[PDB]
RNA sequence: UUGACAUUGUGAAGAGACAUAGAGGGUGUAGAAUAAGUGGGAGCUUCGGCGCCAGUGAAAUACCACUACCUUUAUAGUUUC
RNA sequence: GAAGACAUUGUCAGGUGGGGAGUUUGGCUGGGGCGGCACAUCUGUUAAACGAUAACGCAGAUGUCCUAAGGGGGGCUCAUG
RNA sequence: GGGCGUGUGGCGUAGUCGGUAGCGCGCUCCCUUAGCAUGGGAGAGGUCUCCGGUUCGAUUCCGGACUCGUCCGCCA
């Protein structure tokens, strides 16, 4: 899904062009988030690539290749 | 005002080039199309966050609009336009005035 | 093309149980609104005869009255003061001449039942007096139409086969293209059955 | 908060709607009948019954060639609960 | 044990939403406000016999109306006594 | 701007294409009662908002204008 803007109670304190909270989109891919979290888990390794394996309504599933 | 349904006037249709008979109707504006460039640009500007992005007129002052006669040449179907002065009431049906009659 | 010669090639000769006059109508739908502008119209051109029992009451009483009696079938004069009130009932077409232009005295009381009043649909003051007699006597619907549709005319007598219906059809069913809009279907004449009183039923 | 789509797989009935065939019916007026149309004219017809020229009724009345409108109903096709 | 392809969750779409955000809320003017418009204009006067000329000066008017109340021609003469 | 409706006597209204149209209050005038009130009747009262068309014939059906009322819509 989208990236809900992490502001308290939806208040942004500025112009109406920046009042958006809900329909905002993260500029990186869910696959990129997956690789970042896996690399943080195994910081001794190096991320080579990744690929989609499955999805449902809540989760997307990736397999990450790493090299020691 | 009362304007007749026919009028003999000049026709610049490249085959008439003279006074011919014309049918007179009232001009109506016509439906504002999508895919006109201004409408496309306006919809693009309106989409997303930021609210209303163009002015919306409020301080109306006229009580009339100018009437445009659209004239159809009966020979070559060439159309002409002419605008009249401001009038509160307009009629094309010709009920001519009569002078020496009762009220 | 509706049919070249198919399904109506000989199904009018082999069915002779009644040799008497066989007139079959052609009824089909095209629905329209309540207006009265572009309905029953379309006087066509057609070569088949009618051999009907109608009356042509032409009003022209110069000494070519017998020329009118051999080119037509009734001569009338303008003594219209108590002539007709309830006589004219059997008619397929009428015709008049130069002297029927100011007949509004006799026009209102009796030209109301069949409604053959001299309106823009009924142009009897005709100057051409030799051309609309032997060929236009054949049936053609030039009347006032109802709230929905009036489309019925006989295309052929049962004694006449399709040797002229191969040619009157495609000059005939192009009916309302010249005045009406295309709310109607393209050549909306479709499923028809030829039966005056004794024909069989055929479907497209 | 409401709807749609996705998450989302497996079965039953019932009720509609649209098409598809059939079915009968209809106010004043009066001629010859509770008259809702349509072009043609007298006959196909067990009857001389119904209509023709006959009257009158806004309209001619056997006959439908199309059903103008229905649901009161029957079957299988699509679709919506 | 319950519940079940409905909830839930995701994305779009319509409603509601001073709970919250951002902003705005004319001018002239014997201070400002209330009033008025002297804010775009027209006639007469103030206006000092070319032109120009102020005041919330004076007396008034405009946002319309007319297929004739426009154009051409002919005939005729009005208020009043 | 679009869509959906309304317009009837001095007033409030109902209405089948066979209606200048039925009602209820206002006015009069009779009747009933010994009489007054209450009651019951009859008579005047609507060019059906206006203009055209359709229909054999429209308050009624259709088209246009005026007024009013809902909902939706909004870059000169
Ligand atoms: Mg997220
Ligand atoms: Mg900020
Ligand atoms: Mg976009
Ligand atoms: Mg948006
Ligand atoms: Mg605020
Ligand atoms: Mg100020
Ligand atoms: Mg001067
Ligand atoms: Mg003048
Ligand atoms: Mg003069
Ligand atoms: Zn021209």
């Amino acid at each position: 899904g989208n990236r809900k803007r992490p502001v308290p109670k939806g208040a942004t304190y500025g112009k109406p062009t920046n009042q958006g909270v809900n329909e905002l989109k993260y500029q990186r891919s869910l696959r990129a988030t997956a690789e970042e979290r896996v690399g943080r888990r195994a910081a001794n390794l190096r991320v080579l690539n990744s690929y989609w394996v499955n999805q449902d309504s809540t989760y997307k599933y990736f397999e990450v290749i790493l090299v020691d | 005002v009362n304007v007749p349904k026919t009028r003999k006037t000049y026709c610049k249709g490249k085959t008439c080039r003279k006074h011919t008979q014309h049918k007179v109707t009232q001009y109506k504006a016509g439906k504002a199309s999508l895919f006109a460039q201004g409408k496309r640009r306006y919809d693009r500007k309106q989409s997303g966050f930021g609210g209303q992005t163009k002015p919306v007129f409020h301080k109306k002052a006229k009580t009339t609009k100018k009437v445009v006669l659209r004239l159809e040449c009966v020979k070559c179907k060439t159309r002409a336009q002419l605008t009249l002065k401001r009038c509160k009431h307009f009629e094309l049906g010709g009920e001519k005035k009569q002078k020496g009659q009762a009220l | 093309v509706k049919e070249l010669l198919k399904y109506s090639n000989e199904t009018k000769k082999r069915n002779f149980l009644e040799t008497v006059e066989l007139q079959v109508g052609l009824k089909n739908y095209d629905p329209q609104r309540d207006k009265r502008f572009s309905g029953s119209l379309k006087l066509p051109n057609c070569p088949r005869p009618n051999m009907s029992i109608c009356i042509f009451g032409d009003a022209f009483d110069v000494d070519r009255a017998k020329s009118c009696g051999v080119d037509a079938m009734s001569v009338d004069d303008l003594k219209k003061l108590n002539k007709n009130k309830k006589l004219i009932k059997k008619l397929s077409k009428k015709y008049n001449a130069f002297i029927a232009s100011e007949v509004l005295i006799k026009q209102v009381p009796r030209l109301l039942g069949p409604q053959l009043s001299k309106a823009g649909k009924f142009p009897t003051p005709v100057s051409h007096n030799d051309d609309l007699y032997g060929k236009v006597t054949d049936v053609r619907s030039t009347i006032k139409f109802q709230l929905k549709k009036v489309l019925c005319l006989a295309v052929a007598v049962g004694n006449v086969e399709m040797e002229e219906d191969v040619l009157v059809n495609q000059i005939l069913m192009s009916v309302n293209f010249f005045v009406s809009l295309l709310k109607k279907n393209w050549q909306n004449v479709g499923s028809l059955v030829v039966k005056s009183s004794m024909g069989p039923a055929f479907r497209l």
